[PDB]
């Protein structure tokens, strides 16, 4: 079955899908960018762990008022690095 | 002694009664958890009280009213052999009610027919619907249709019977509805034998009430009131179990599709057609758990049973052209469902815990939990769906997409946790270089791959 | 060019949501969230 | 016209083409980044929108000396994300 | 030393001891 318009054509077809793959796929979940680091390396996340769960709860609970509060204050604290740090200190 | 187990009896409302405690308990803490949080922001906004700007009235200004103000301040004879035999003897002597109905499922899926089928409507309809220890007549009347239906086999396996004949056999051996493959009766070459054993489990379950004691104006609207409204009553969860029952049941479903087709290349489309409903089925189960609604999920138990009885044991064969004898894959999916409705009715029966959790992924921070989760979410179409059914049947006070992103957090911050968790699980040495054998069995396989992959 | 374009949307953004006012934390209505759920859940069911 | 090399064919690439669509498509318009929070969650845009119509006006008036130094601006503005919170304070 | 707070001894606690402190100095 060879002969199939050999005109240039598997092989570009292997080394695009080969491009894509190493491009897209590997390499975004291989390597981090500069931009991630901040947010992936806290070096506690007992206090953001529990202002959620506490949202969850009071959401259970209903009492509505209150979860736009937490949220409000969960992106806060998302918004400003210097209080995420300050936030995510060990211990 | 049959009257030492009326003392049973004060045990059981003294075990829910404990329970009952602890309800207390988990009702109790909430009641100050929640108000105790609220004192922590009527302390806050007293403390910057001359610093904060505007006054949130709409959502979007409450979304938006976090300052530096309400972060001010700090965040602070004996072996273990006989222990198992002794546990699966106690488990198969409080269980025999429910391995007397697998067994008439197993022999309904065996000998299908409609001579069989009142055994599997009886007991997925009264008995296991029953919520106080099903009466005496219920058992009886299994017992004299099992006779009745053994002895009109036994009577009708005779060879003077015309369908019996060699001739008959072989004109009908390939058309999948005839009189007696409808019946239920037919030569069965090779056996009969989880009809004695259903007869003798449920003969054993009598005597084992027997040695117990518990043998001795609108009655379908008595029946519903005892159902609906039991004296006594536990607070377990099985939801988990049923996603693993019919997610294993959709896998079965999808890898097997030869089996509902026939040539027989081409997929029909009504196994498509068969596939969306079952999905919708997940979907609808989804909901009615996520609601609480007792009476509506009775309701779609009672017509996916009649459903799947009428499709599996009438049409299935019409489409298939084979005999229901011979489709295994399809008695294997009807006993696994089968097993799934005895769950689901066991938890309308017991009724519906009061308090639900978020997930059943991060109860525990630990590698299986993570390794679950990252399989939870590196599937496609799977965390969208389920993020979307939530806040489509619950309710809450924000957007569907302030619920995407509140989910995309909580994600970040559980993986962020297990992953500390784990390392510090497993310490570290104290800046000593790694060692070689760690670096050789973590760098080969990345070099071996990729070459591979190239 | 790309800085504009996002203060632009984001402007328009908190315009359109200044228009439509929010309840003060009442819960969302059953019928917004039907008829913004069930569309959501058909079209990824009909697309897979 | 079936059997047309039904050895893993059309299924395979029916599902790597569902797993890139639900992979890139409709999972990147569909949640947000943690690093795009900070940036999408703005109070009140009317400073900067002010800032960036008088750069066009600037620039449209034939007087470049000033463009570069509001493009500085809006820069360090983007910048430190504490000075972009300061500026972009309700009222 | 009167600010920092905790004692690296894992890994894991040394790759994230990073405050303020040892930053306050000129470059030059």
């Amino acid at each position: 079955f060879l002969a199939k318009v050999f005109k240039g054509g598997v092989i570009a077809v292997y080394l695009s899908v080969i491009l894509v793959v190493g491009r897209g796929l590997v390499r975004g979940i291989f390597t981090t960018s500069p931009s991630t680091v901040m947010f992936t390396e806290l070096p506690n996340a007992d206090h953001l762990l529990k202002i959620c769960l506490d949202i969850y709860l009071v959401r259970e609970a209903k009492d509505f008022m209150l979860e736009q509060d937490l949220f409000a204050k969960l992106i806060f604290l998302f918004r400003s690095p210097a209080t995420l740090i300050e936030w995510t200190r060990m211990s | 002694a049959n009257r030492g187990a009326v003392l049973k009896n004060q045990l059981i409302e003294k075990e829910m009664k404990e329970q009952n405690e602890q309800q207390k308990a988990k009702f109790n803490d909430i009641r100050r958890r929640t108000e105790a949080i609220r004192e922590r922001y009527q302390k806050q906004i007293e403390r910057g009280a001359a610093e904060r700007d505007f006054e949130p009235v709409t959502y979007g200004h409450a979304k938006r009213a976090g300052d530096y103000y309400m972060f001010k301040y700090d965040p602070e004879q004996k072996s273990s052999a006989t222990r198992l035999l002794n546990a699966v003897v106690n488990c198969i002597g409080a269980h025999t009610d429910i391995l007397c109905y697998f067994f008439a499922i197993m022999t309904q899926v065996m000998t299908g027919g409609l001579i069989t089928l009142p055994l599997p409507l009886m007991s997925l309809f009264w008995g296991n619907l029953s919520n106080p220890r099903p009466s005496k007549f219920f058992w009886v009347t299994m017992i004299t249709y099992t006779e009745c239906v053994i002895v009109i086999k036994f009577v009708c396996q005779f060879a003077f019977m015309p369908y019996n004949s060699i001739t008959w056999r072989t004109e009908h051996q390939m058309d999948p509805m005839s009189l007696d493959k409808l019946f239920g009766v037919s030569q069965r070459d090779s056996f009969a034998l989880w009809d004695i054993v259903l007869l003798f489990s449920l003969f054993f379950h009598r005597y084992m009430l027997r040695k117990l004691g518990l043998w001795k104006s609108g009655p379908i609207g008595r029946f519903i009131h005892q159902l609906f409204h039991p004296k006594f009553r536990y607070i377990r969860d099985l939801y988990p179990i049923m996603f693993g029952i019919d997610v294993i049941c959709f896998l079965i479903m999808t890898f097997g599709y030869s089996a509902f087709g026939e040539k027989a290349s081409r997929i029909p489309v009504t196994l498509v057609v068969m596939l969306v409903g079952m999905t919708l089925a997940i979907i609808i189960d989804r909901a009615l758990y996520l609601r609480k609604s007792v009476v509506g999920k009775l309701i779609y138990q009672v017509l996916m049973i009649a459903f799947l009885h009428i499709w599996v044991f009438l049409v299935l064969p019409n489409m298939t052209r084979r005999s229901a004898i011979s489709n295994h894959v399809a008695q294997a999916l009807y006993v696994i469902k089968s097993c799934y409705f005895l769950v689901s009715a066991w938890q309308i029966r017991n009724g519906y815990p009061e308090l639900c959790i978020g997930n059943l992924l991060t109860h525990s921070y630990g590698m299986t939990n993570m390794i679950a989760f990252k399989v939870f979410m590196n599937i496609p179409f799977l965390f969208e769906l389920r993020t979307a059914i939530d806040w489509t049947w619950t309710d809450t006070s924000m957007p569907l997409f302030d619920f995407f992103n509140m989910e995309n957090f909580y994600a970040h911050i559980f993986n962020i946790k297990c992953a500390r968790q784990f390392e510090a699980a497993y310490p570290a040495p104290r800046g000593i270089p790694k060692g070689k054998l760690v670096k050789y069995m973590m760098g080969f396989p990345i070099i071996i791959g990729v070459v591979i992959f190239i």
